[PDB]
């Protein structure tokens, strides 16, 4: 994540990254935690 | 429809106090 | 004192809880 950027490199799985960064913008965990499939294919498509 | 989730309890504060005092 | 404030109906979760196992 962002751990690395203010001390050491603290890992953690990228969904629930995923799910503090959409927490940081307003929305909650939980429409991302039944959306996962939706924003992974979004975030593929966008990048290709 | 959550990816990983497990199987867990949580504690409710209400239940052990609604029966002492009730019951 | 509140401009625009609606008339609705709030929900109480302790009330069924109370009544369901003490009555
Ligand atoms: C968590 O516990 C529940 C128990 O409610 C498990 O649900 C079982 O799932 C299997 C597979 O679908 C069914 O055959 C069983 O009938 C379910 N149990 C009941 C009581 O209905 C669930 O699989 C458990 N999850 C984990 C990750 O262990
Ligand atoms: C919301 O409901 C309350 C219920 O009391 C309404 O207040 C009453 O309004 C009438 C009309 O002015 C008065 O005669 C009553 O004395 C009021 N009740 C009390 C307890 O003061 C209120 O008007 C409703 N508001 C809306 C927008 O419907």
């Amino acid at each position: 994540g962002w751990t690395f950027g203010a001390g050491p490199a603290l890992q953690i799985p990228f969904p629930m990254q995923m799910a503090y960064r959409f927490n940081g913008i307003g929305v909650t965990q939980n429409v991302l935690y039944e959306n996962q499939k939706l924003i992974a294919n979004q975030f593929n498509s966008a990048i290709g | 429809v959550v990816i990983g989730i497990v199987n867990n309890t949580v504690y409710d504060p209400l239940q052990p106090e609604l029966d002492s005092f009730k019951e």
